[PDB]
């Protein structure tokens, strides 16, 4: 239970419930995409229409975010209308009420449409082969939850039990008087929590390299690489991704997209080339590996990656402090690679 | 002179665009079209000739009629 | 907090948020899509992305800058963002980049390979961006015959007889220090961005911008684009509406948020207190809709646009959103109006609070461009906190009760109904 | 109800004739512009009535790009109709234009049906 | 153009037309599964429905069957009626009509349910990616139509033009006198095809070891080996299947099914387990491969597998020359798998 905040002259305020309940913890397959959807339905004592329409006349919203690390309750309000969210954000931590007709009208159905519109983009297809070969259980469990294996009511009310404890959330606000959040988490059903124990591990993630896999589709022909990361090379591989999709480099052109996903032990560099024409993704692929393997100069791309860092640490509250002053070079090593689409005109691995 | 011929954009059909055009943007299509004139006539441009013979006995302004 | 100086011809406004870790410096023209004509529709399109090209921004990224540009009806803006103590930097590049040496970036091998991009943009948003395309007919049909309906992108015919002469007649009428606001938001400061422009000195061209003929005038029409292969109906209808500096500016605001958006397949969208939701969920009439109130320099409109899969009752959705439209003239509750102030003011502070110093650049200069200053957020909390049920009542009556409306639609829209039985909607024989 | 098999084998027959068609034909071009459906945008094969299987069968094999030009055909002359007026002299569809675009998918669906019914009524010798 | 026959005092007759235009000959994905359903459709000649009642009035009947190396015509009559069926399938190699809309009413429809059938049994599914991770652009092509590969009516009409030639087929017949065969398959429209190439490769296939793959799927979990044979081992592959699907191991029990199967080239051991229940297939996997890798000794089957290798080769006319006569051992080694179902609670190549 640490309670942190900064303070503004702003008439909007912002606060965040944050708890290692994502996906790479959960016990069963979507068992944590059907909590996430199950947030903000009816609780012990009040109505999930009841708290809609109180809120509304008071200037606020609610919102519910999942991850592969973190499930997060969010709400946005005006300033001084601080302690009802506080409370409202503690029952739904405390005494949701699990009604079995609420799973079969509202849970379920609201969890078909996220999932029917992520198996229709490749490139989301893509990332989550990749995740699952890199890392098989753990941070490469399913995001979201397809039926494939079966989860009842009683398995999301033990996985919530299991997450919901004292020790494994962070309270943080924008434009919030510290002092006075301390004071209403103090006295509200949050201090009344079971003192569970924390989730996250502090060894590193066993990971696989070289592997490979290829799915087909009807669309858009995506190909694809994954490289896992290390705490200390962190910084070369953040200089990496921007470099290769800036200006500053010839491959722009080539790339649909390039990122690193950093967690707390780690990261996963991804790399997305995309298009409706078969012949141009197995081309463009096959120049992006062999100009790589030969080797970069990151130098030029340092003070253009602060300045992009700087840009999306602006809202996240616990950033992790990167150097970027170290960054020389970079030379391509084993890497794992996903091929999604005409699969039958994409090359193999064995041929990049 | 100015030699390069005007764009298409700018005199694609002058009659039907005339009357809407801003009086600024109307006197800088007169300017550039009194140094096209001091070519030979056998380089100008269709949509240059029909310019140019509209702005002076074009229906317009004292060419108006009664009715 | 906002501070405007008129130094030259050319106006500085800056706001300082010393709590930042960016900051964003650029030049905001008070010119748009309003300012051109059929023929060389989209060549303020071209030159956004003259400014965004390969060699433009490899210059701007070996020095850790980031280049951003937005083509609006009112306007256009070319900003550049940085670290804060790199600002400096951000206007020495401006400056060479943009607002002297222009002739470099308009070379050929250049002009050639963006115009063919630019071109590839056009067409796949008039084949596959159905909601928006659809919102831009309505523009179309509603100010036929007059500055106010060209599209912000150009067209296909357009673009495609645009040549070398074009782009350098355009820059020279409205890239002025008259039609021009430089803008600094994020950790800047104003004295330090004054400061900067008098040592550089920095100008740009010393004309007038040129003085269109027509005004905005409203018809009300419609444009049907069926297209019995897309699976949905694309929807938008609006009446006339409010320009910026009208008095009944967060009247007609306000009024659209009492219908809000909504959203099928959301859940707590479903228990929002919008007594249209009682009609449209027995039979599930739509996929979502969401009402606006755009205001421009000359006019605005004011109404709604949907998308749905149910198109054999594609009557019943337009006949119950009209008959909701009906009630803000003759009864209006008091609790609609007290929770629409509630969630007008989020929405507003929201806008004007995001973090992003690039959103703040752009809304700063459009404001100053128009009313000379900007008007402060608890300013406009106390306007909005003022609004009564008779002065709903008031605006519904003279711009809602029995009026034209313009009409736009794409997809499977064979059960949208004519016109006239649609306008009938717009009041009751009971009252 | 005529079908189109017995107006091919009838109309072919004056057109190999070499005495018939001096005197047949010159008649026929006149019979077709008194007619006037080209003064409202239309081909004759736009004027065939569709309310049997026969021509339902013959519409769906349509390629698609002729599809799409019948429909407009039509419309513009319902709302031309509509108005009590002719389209302008230039609009109006050329002897050149008014081709019979649909008659060999008739024909083809025609052939099919009555070797459908001459087996259903089939009968075994010895 | 080999024509053999054997002769019988029967009533029933049977003619056979094997071409060389299996799924390993596909240009394009899924081509000659098109041009399996539109074999007997109308010719230039005479329509299918006049076909069908013909044949029917005289006692015949009419098939056409694709796998991944022929694809067959087929017809049963009565003993009299030969020359009738001789070239009613010399008509369809011949002068197939291939009109536009025989695609788009019967033969695309008719794809569609083929492929709508075989995608619901988990075991079809495993057994594809063990091809096509084994041989990957011979025998590792798509057997059915899928939609992946856009093919159009002139890739149909180029495909047939290719496969059906004078040197690529061959003419077999049951309870039919060898000479009045000869006579019809001559003066016939058969002796008039293009006398093209011979599309077969004697060459051993380029294939592939130790590779691995996983598909999620709804119903029953699948767990499949497989193992490339050459020329020379084909015999000791066939007696390990019939010994394993016998009563006299102890495995077969736990095995759902097990075959080989056998080309002019080589072939592809196939062994499969399947189960309700994810813990049962992970548990029997297990049992399985490691009893292989220790060694059987398979000399007690061999006379069990002599019978069992007579009842098939009855119907066949052109079978595998086998021995059986120095089978003696066998001791697992490299191998390629497949896991299909609830893939979370399914072993990985490297547990097993
Ligand atoms: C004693 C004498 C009796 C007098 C009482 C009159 C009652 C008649 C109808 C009452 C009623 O329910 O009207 C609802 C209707 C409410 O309409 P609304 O509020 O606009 O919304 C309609 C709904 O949203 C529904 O919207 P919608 O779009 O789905 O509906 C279409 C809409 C649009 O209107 C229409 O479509 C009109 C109908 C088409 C033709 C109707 C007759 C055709 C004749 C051909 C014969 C074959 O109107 C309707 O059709 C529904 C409402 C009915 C309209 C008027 C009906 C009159 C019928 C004529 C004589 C038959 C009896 O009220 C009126 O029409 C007011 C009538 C007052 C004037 C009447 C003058 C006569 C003398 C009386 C003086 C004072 C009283």
């Amino acid at each position: 239970l640490t309670v942190s905040a900064r303070d503004a002259p702003t008439k909007i305020s912002t606060l965040a419930v944050k708890v290692h309940g994502g996906s790479r913890y959960a016990t069963k397959d979507g068992v944590a995409h059907l909590l996430n959807r199950f947030n903000f339905q009816n609780t012990n004592t009040r109505s999930a229409l009841k708290l809609v329409r109180e809120s509304e006349l008071l200037g606020g919203t609610f919102k519910s975010t999942l991850d592969r690390e973190y499930i997060t309750l969010k709400a946005t309000f005006l300033k001084d209308d601080l302690p009802y969210y506080v409370n409202a954000l503690a029952d739904v931590l405390y005494k949701t009420a699990f009604k079995p007709h609420e799973l079969t009208e509202s849970v379920l159905p609201a969890a078909r449409y996220d999932y029917a519109v992520a198996e229709q983009c490749p490139v989301k297809s893509a990332e989550d082969q990749l995740y699952a070969i890199t890392f098989r259980k753990g941070l490469g469990n399913p995001l979201l939850y397809d039926g494939v294996e079966r989860v009842s009511l009683q398995d999301i009310k033990d996985f919530a039990d299991k997450v919901y404890t004292k020790e494994n959330l962070e309270v943080s606000g924008e434009n919030v008087v510290e002092a006075d959040l301390k004071r209403f988490v103090d006295e509200s059903l949050l201090s009344t929590l079971p003192a569970g124990k924390s989730l996250v591990s502090k060894s590193e993630p066993k990971f696989f390299l070289g592997e490979e896999n290829r799915v087909r589709f009807i669309g858009d022909s995506v190909a694809a690489i994954g490289i896992p990361v290390n705490k200390a090379s962190l910084a070369q591989y953040e200089v990496l991704a921007n470099y290769l999709t800036s200006a500053l480099s010839e491959l722009s052109g080539l790339i649909s997209s390039a990122k690193l996903d950093k967690f707390t032990d780690g990261g996963l560099f991804t790399l997305f080339v995309r298009d409706q024409d078969s012949a141009v993704v197995s081309s463009n692929i096959k120049k992006i590996v062999a100009d790589l393997k030969k080797g970069k100069d990151l130098s030029p791309a340092i003070n253009y990656t602060k300045l992009k860092n700087a840009v999306q640490n602006e809202s996240v509250s616990s950033p992790i402090e990167l150097n970027f002053d170290a960054v020389k070079d970079f030379k391509l090593g084993k890497f794992n690679y996903v091929a999604v689409g005409d699969v039958s005109n994409l090359p193999y691995l064995d041929e990049l | 002179a100015q030699t390069h011929a005007l764009s298409n954009a700018a005199v694609m059909d002058l009659q039907s665009r005339w009357e809407n055009m801003p009086s600024t943007e109307q006197q800088d299509i007169v300017s550039k079209l009194s140094e096209r004139q001091k070519l030979p006539w056998a380089q100008l441009t269709e949509p240059e000739k029909q310019a140019v013979w509209y702005i002076s006995y074009g229906e317009w302004g004292p060419r108006r009629p009664v009715l | 907090a906002e501070v405007t100086q008129l130094s030259n011809g050319i106006v500085v406004a800056t706001e300082h948020n010393p709590s930042a870790h960016t900051a964003s410096v650029g030049v905001v023209f008070g010119s748009g899509a309003a300012n051109e004509n059929p023929y060389n529709n989209g060549v303020s399109n071209l030159w956004k992305n003259i400014f965004l090209s390969k060699e433009n921004s490899a210059v701007a990224a070996k020095e850790g800058l980031a280049l951003s540009s937005n083509i609006s009806r009112d306007f256009q803006s070319y900003i550049v963002s940085s670290l804060p103590g790199s600002t400096d930097k951000s206007l020495d590049f401006l400056n060479q980049s943009f607002i002297q040496q222009k002739a470099n970036l308009l070379s050929s091998s250049n002009f050639e390979a963006t115009k063919k991009s630019v071109l590839k943009q056009v067409q796949d948003f008039e084949e596959n961006d159905h909601p928006n395309r659809v919102l831009e007919h309505l523009h179309s049909t509603a100010f036929q015959n007059t500055p106010l309906s060209l599209p912000t992108r150009g067209t296909l015919e357009s673009l495609e007889n645009l040549v070398v002469a074009d782009l350098e007649s355009f820059a020279n009428n409205h890239f002025l220090n008259s039609n021009a606001v430089v803008v600094g938001t994020g950790n800047i400061k104003h004295e330090d961005l004054v400061n900067s422009i008098e040592s550089k000195n920095l100008s740009l061209q010393t004309g007038t911008k040129p003085v269109l003929k027509k005004k905005a005038a409203f018809l009300g029409s419609e444009v049907r684009l069926r297209d019995d292969t897309l699976p949905k109906a694309w929807i938008s209808l609006a009446v006339e509406g409010e320009p910026v500096n009208s008095p009944n500016y967060f009247v007609a605001k306000l009024a659209a948020q009492i219908f809000g958006s909504y959203n099928a397949f959301e859940p707590a969208s479903r228990l929002q207190g919008i007594k249209l939701l009682d009609n449209i969920q027995e039979y599930q009439l739509c996929d979502n809709f969401n009402h606006f109130s755009l205001s421009y320099k000359d006019s605005g409109l004011w109404g709604f646009s949907t998308a749905t899969r149910n198109v054999t009752m594609i009557d019943d959705l337009i006949h119950f959103t009209l008959k909701q439209w009906n009630r803000l003239t003759i009864s209006v509750t008091d609790t609609e109006v007290e929770r629409a102030k509630s969630l007008l003011k989020l929405q507003l502070g929201q806008l004007y609070e995001s973090g992003n110093p690039v959103n703040d650049a752009n809304l700063l200069g459009a404001e100053v461009l128009i009313k000379g200053s900007k008007l402060s957020l608890g300013e406009a909390f106390k306007k909005i906190d003022a609004i009564t049920v008779k002065d709903v009542k008031a605006w519904a009556g003279k711009r809602l009760w029995d009026q034209d409306i313009a009409i736009a639609g794409t997809g499977q829209i064979e059960g949208l109904l004519d016109y006239m039985r649609i306008r009938s909607d717009m009041s009751m024989m009971r009252w | 109800p005529q079908s189109f098999t017995s107006i091919a084998r009838i109309g072919d027959y004056i057109l190999k004739s070499p005495v018939l068609s001096k005197l047949c034909v010159p008649v026929a071009n006149q019979f077709i512009n008194l007619a006037g459906y080209k003064k409202l945008g239309l081909k004759f094969d736009d004027l065939i009535a569709e309310e049997n299987p026969i021509m339902q069968t013959a519409l769906r094999r349509l390629p698609e790009d002729e599809s799409y030009a019948r429909a407009y055909r039509i419309i513009r002359a319902h709302q031309t109709e509509l108005t009590h007026h002719l389209l302008p002299r230039n609009e109006w569809i050329k002897a050149q234009e008014d081709v019979p675009y649909l008659l060999p998918y008739i024909l083809e669906a025609e052939a099919a049906a009555k070797e459908k019914d001459e087996l259903d009524n089939i009968e075994v010798s010895k």
